[PDB]
RNA sequence: UAGCGCCGGCCAACUCCGUGCCAGCAGCCGCGGUAAUACGGAGGGCGCGAGCGUUACCCGGAUUCACUGGGCGUAAAGGGCGUGUAGGCGGCCUGGGGCGUCCCAUGUGAAAGACCACGGCUCAACCGUGGGGGAGCGUGGGAUACGCUCAGGCUAGACGG
RNA sequence: CUGGUCCACCCGUGACGCUGAGGCGCGAAAGCGUGGGGAGCAAACCGGAUUAGAUACCCGGGUAGUCCACGCCCUAAACGAUGCGCGCUAGGUCUCUGGGUCUCCUGGGGGCCGAAGCUAACGCGUUAAGCGCGCCGCCUGGGGAGUACGGCCGCAAGGCU
């Protein structure tokens, strides 16, 4: 399946702070934090010039270990993009946001997608009133997103939405706070996510 | 001689590299009808029918670019380029459809069609195509 | 001021060592040799000059070029009247593409002329005189008018191009404006402005670079009559 | 001030009696990202000093790109002696798709979009020369209709 | 349940022991002869992930059979030289025909699939619905620049006095 | 006895043209057959020397062959290692042969340096290796090998493919 590994071995190697967990990323306690070099026997010795390859390998990677996705799965949206119409960019990235368990914890669910396709594909959560333990759903605009009515009465899910109110949710999102019952709103543009992320650089690297 | 059409082409492109205010070629109404889009389109200066030693010709007037600086003055070339299509060994033929487009738009494509020599553009607008006769920039 | 008499001073000459590119300011050779066609002279003068009083009337500085034996005197008078640079003997390369540095070869002249000019030990062993007071002559022969050039020429004038086609390089790579007369054999295009005479009959050669002057002081401040000429 | 890159840089050699003694060369460009780029050579008895050198010369021969959206103008392919470059215009969503010397050569001159191509003798250098007036004989409607 | 390949360059990923042109890896250039980032093991690391690798074969890179789109002085390639059949090709001007050639209309060009939109299995793979084209050739009409054909002139190629 | 070729006059025919897979003919030397011829020279051969050896380089002899006639043989560093025709693109100096008006101008060949341009460089450059059009031959790593097989040619050695 998805990684599922340890993790903050990917930030680290990454050299960038991927909130992978939750709470821990923002805390002191963090890695990158105390270690932001590589991680292994040689971590602390000074790097040497990354290859052309190397680097567009990165930014990949980077995005791709961001979602917790297989290589394939990575590649068919970009497949899907690059033969979908426009900016191949912008598509794809509109593309991977609009799965589930993203925009789950996009839209403040869990503190990690990690948790939000857990949740997800435990099926806890509902679309459209429907119930749905497929953490690939591709959602659209205009899908009405509710925790499962029989989830309601957990206390995670309110431990999390309780630290969520009125907290900033994204442009092409809502929360319907209270009712457990978020809303997709739209597909959005590269500046309305500002990731560490060169996606043209994985465009540079699928080229090959 | 086998096609006068490269051949007055040729003369042309002989020239513009040398920098010739004008220079010959035998003369035929085809010759001429192209040299008319030679010039509406700029390339030329335009050509008179002039006359040599009893036999018809073609004085054409060469436009070229302007004197430079740096170590190489010499001044660009209006035709930067000017190579046959369509030959003798191998006929060209296009539908309106798959009529090319000459760097992008920047240069032409002059076509021998049922209603006249037209430009890559001309043609497009008229809908027709034919034998490609060169392409020029 | 451009005259007109000046036929009986050097209207061309050279033989079939011409160039092709010359011919455009040649109207034949009725002796064996070209002919300039007067006419067009003018025309690039009355362009030239045009050119040059522009130059003067802005602030900017002319560099001259003249190594013939026969334009081997006449330069450092008529500039020297400009009082602007100028390259008598040889053309040192790299003169303008490597400026910096030759330039740098000045101040071990203008030092020279320090330590020269006297005391600061004349207790140096008699072997250091005698060696650098020859050391400062050759210095001097071939700086002596090229030391007042502290900055890159905005142009330079050229006698014989053919013969300073080292020098016309480096310009023409520098952007720097070049002026000069040439008779038959030079290659116009590579002039910037023109001047086709003869480059070997001191009297024409006066004729131009004297009256090109003229136009520099009537317009540098001032204006002057009469100046050197040997017969 | 621009941003400089270093295409590549190799170790030559000469033969002197006794050992052959080497001496190294440096390929670098220099770009904006806004029309303008530069590409000197560098060589030096030693790896930095003719990478210095280099971007020197990178600064002193430079080129106007008259970009458009982030591709060319027209479609331009020239050939330097052996090696030929081929430079093709794209649309946005495209992205630079060239060889790490045209890449890099095109990437500081700010294109975003272009198709290419080596072909033949693609030495780096050669390569690279040639697409330089590759570029250096880019052109506009403008400069077009100017001479017409 | 976590397994596999890889870590000299290509090509992302490093050190330690054993060994000592031996036992060995190898797709190419090449590794080993007592300080091996190249074998083996281990630590660690790189990439995918119920997959991972190898072999085989096809296209790609191969612009290396080159129509797009290569080339023959010395790198492989001008026939030893001529004459001449078939064939390919063919200078200026006018007219007829309308073969190539071009335009429009029109019938066929089954459905499946490919491509865009959307809809059902909780997604996808899969399948359904509609939509949107062509080349190619059959039928009718039209235009005549270039190619061709039939006819009439000319003299700038050739032949001749 | 005969061919090709050039210049002038610009008299005649009026595109009659270029190229040329096949085919055909020519094809230096050596070599073959038949019949002559045979001074000089000269493969093999003998001898004398140099050498460690010297079936060679140098020397003394010397047979075919080199010469003529008629037949074959058809290869080569048969080279400009550059196919043929045409048109376009600065010139300078030398030389062959023509025509003029005789300073010089113009045609056709033979060399040289060089405009731009080409070219991987050395180099070519109006006798292109430059920009072009037509047609033929030809190349596709090295060796194996111009070998084997088959077919054709040949008296044979051997040639072509
Ligand atoms: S945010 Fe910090 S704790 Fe979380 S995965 Fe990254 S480095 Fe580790
Ligand atoms: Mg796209
Ligand atoms: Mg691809
Ligand atoms: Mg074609
Ligand atoms: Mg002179
Ligand atoms: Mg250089
Ligand atoms: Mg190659
Ligand atoms: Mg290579
Ligand atoms: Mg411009
Ligand atoms: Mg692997
Ligand atoms: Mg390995
Ligand atoms: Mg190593
Ligand atoms: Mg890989
Ligand atoms: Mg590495
Ligand atoms: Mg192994
Ligand atoms: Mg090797
Ligand atoms: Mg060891
Ligand atoms: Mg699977
Ligand atoms: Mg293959
Ligand atoms: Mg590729
Ligand atoms: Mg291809
Ligand atoms: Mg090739
Ligand atoms: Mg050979
Ligand atoms: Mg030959
Ligand atoms: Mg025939
Ligand atoms: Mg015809
Ligand atoms: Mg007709
Ligand atoms: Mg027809
Ligand atoms: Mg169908
Ligand atoms: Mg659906
Ligand atoms: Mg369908
Ligand atoms: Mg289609
Ligand atoms: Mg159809
Ligand atoms: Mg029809
Ligand atoms: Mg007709
Ligand atoms: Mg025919
Ligand atoms: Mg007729
Ligand atoms: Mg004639
Ligand atoms: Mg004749
Ligand atoms: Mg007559
Ligand atoms: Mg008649
Ligand atoms: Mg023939
Ligand atoms: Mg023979
Ligand atoms: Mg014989
Ligand atoms: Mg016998
Ligand atoms: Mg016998
Ligand atoms: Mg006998
Ligand atoms: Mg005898
Ligand atoms: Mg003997
Ligand atoms: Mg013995
Ligand atoms: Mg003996
Ligand atoms: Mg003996
Ligand atoms: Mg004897
Ligand atoms: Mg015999
Ligand atoms: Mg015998
Ligand atoms: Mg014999
Ligand atoms: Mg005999
Ligand atoms: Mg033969
Ligand atoms: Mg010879
Ligand atoms: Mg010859
Ligand atoms: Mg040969
Ligand atoms: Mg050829
Ligand atoms: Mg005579
Ligand atoms: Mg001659
Ligand atoms: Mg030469
Ligand atoms: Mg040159
Ligand atoms: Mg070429
Ligand atoms: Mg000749
Ligand atoms: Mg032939
Ligand atoms: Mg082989
Ligand atoms: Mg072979
Ligand atoms: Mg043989
Ligand atoms: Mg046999
Ligand atoms: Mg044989």
């Amino acid at each position: 399946g998805r990684y599922i590994g340890p993790v903050c071995r990917l930030c680290r190697r990454e050299g960038v702070k991927l909130y992978l967990k939750g709470e821990r990323c923002y805390s002191p306690k963090c890695a990158m934090e105390r270690r932001p070099y590589p991680p292994g026997q040689h971590g602390q010795k000074r790097a040497r010039r990354p290859s052309d390859y190397a680097v567009r390998l990165r930014e990949k990677q980077k995005l791709r270990r961001i979602y917790g996705i297989s290589e394939r799965q990575f590649r068919n949206l970009f497949e899907e993009a690059s033969k979908k119409k426009g900016v191949t960019g912008s598509v794809f990235l509109g593309l991977l946001e609009s799965r589930l368990d993203n925009v789950v914890y996009r839209l403040g669910f869990a503190v990690s997608r990690r948790q939000a396709r857990q949740l997800v594909r435990h099926g806890h959560i509902t679309v459209n009133g429907r119930r749905v333990d497929l953490p690939s759903y591709r959602v659209r605009p205009g899908d009405e997103i509710a925790v499962a009515e029989k989830s309601r009465n957990l206390e995670l899910i309110r431990q999390n939405l309780e630290a969520m109110k009125g907290r900033k949710v994204g442009p092409w999102l809502s929360l319907d706070v209270e009712g457990m019952k978020g809303k997709f709103l739209r597909l959005p543009d590269r500046e309305d996510l500002a990731l560490p992320v060169n996606e043209q650089l994985v465009i540079e690297f699928y080229s090959r | 001689l086998t096609d006068p059409i490269a051949d007055m082409l040729t003369r042309i492109r002989n020239a513009t590299r040398v920098y010739k205010e004008s220079t010959d070629v035998p003369a035929s109404r085809f010759k001429e009808e192209i040299l008319r889009i030679l010039a509406r389109e700029g390339f030329i200066k335009g050509y008179e029918r002039v006359d040599v030693d009893g036999k018809p010709y073609l004085r054409v007037y060469l436009k070229y670019g302007p004197r430079r600086q740096g170590p190489d003055p010499r001044p660009e070339q209006v035709i930067h380029h000017i190579r046959r299509i369509s030959k003798p060994g191998r006929r060209v033929y296009v539908g309106v459809k798959e009529i090319p487009r000459v760097r992008r738009g920047l240069g032409i494509a002059i076509l021998s069609t049922s209603k006249g020599v037209l430009t890559d553009r001309e043609a497009r607008k008229l809908g027709v195509g034919g034998e490609l006769i060169c392409e020029v920039w | 001021v451009k005259e007109l008499l000046e036929a009986g001073v050097h209207f061309g000459h050279e033989r079939k060592r011409w160039n092709p590119k010359f011919a455009r300011y040649i109207y034949a050779e009725r002796n064996g040799i070209h002919i300039i066609d007067l006419q067009k002279t003018m025309e690039e003068l009355e362009r030239t000059f045009r050119f040059i009083e522009d130059l003067a009337m802005r602030g900017g500085t002319i560099l001259f070029v003249g190594t013939k034996k026969q334009a081997q005197d006449i330069v450092r008078m008529e500039a020297e009247r400009a009082g602007m640079p100028y390259v008598n003997q040889r053309w040192l390369g790299g003169m303008l593409t490597n400026f910096k540095t030759i330039s740098q070869r000045v101040h071990r002249l203008e030092e020279l002329e320090a330590l020269f000019a006297s005391p600061e030990i004349e207790e140096r062993p008699k072997k250091e005189q005698v060696r650098l007071k020859h050391e400062l002559e050759r210095l001097q022969k071939y700086l002596s008018g090229f030391r007042l050039l502290k900055r890159l020429p905005d142009a330079i004038f050229v006698v014989d191009p053919t013969k300073e086609a080292i020098a016309v390089r480096e310009a023409r790579k520098l952007f720097i404006p070049v002026i000069a007369l040439a008779d038959t054999d030079s290659d116009p295009d590579l002039v910037d402005y023109i001047i086709p005479g003869n480059d070997d009959a001191i009297r024409s050669i006066q004729l131009i670079l004297s009256r090109a002057v003229d136009l520099i002081i009537q317009a540098r401040g001032g204006v002057v009559e009469p100046s050197p000429s040997y017969a | 001030d621009f941003e400089e890159k270093m295409i590549l840089i190799r170790r030559t050699a000469r033969m002197q009696a006794g050992g052959r003694r080497f001496r190294f060369g440096a390929l670098v460009v220099v770009g904006d990202r806004q029309g303008r780029v530069g590409l000197g050579f560098g060589k030096a008895p030693e790896v930095p000093l003719a990478v210095q050198k280099a971007g020197y010369y990178a600064r002193r021969n430079m080129v106007e790109v008259p970009l458009q959206n982030g591709t060319i103008p027209h479609e331009i392919e020239v050939e330097f002696g052996a090696s030929k470059i081929v430079l093709k215009p794209a649309a946005p969503g495209t992205g630079v798709i060239a060889g790490a010397v045209p890449r890099a050569i095109l990437e500081l001159a700010g294109v975003t979009d272009i198709l290419t191509k080596e072909l033949g003798s693609r030495n780096p250098i050669n390569i690279a020369y040639a697409t330089m007036e590759a570029l250096r004989q880019l052109r506009t409607k403008a400069d077009v209709e100017r001479l017409r």
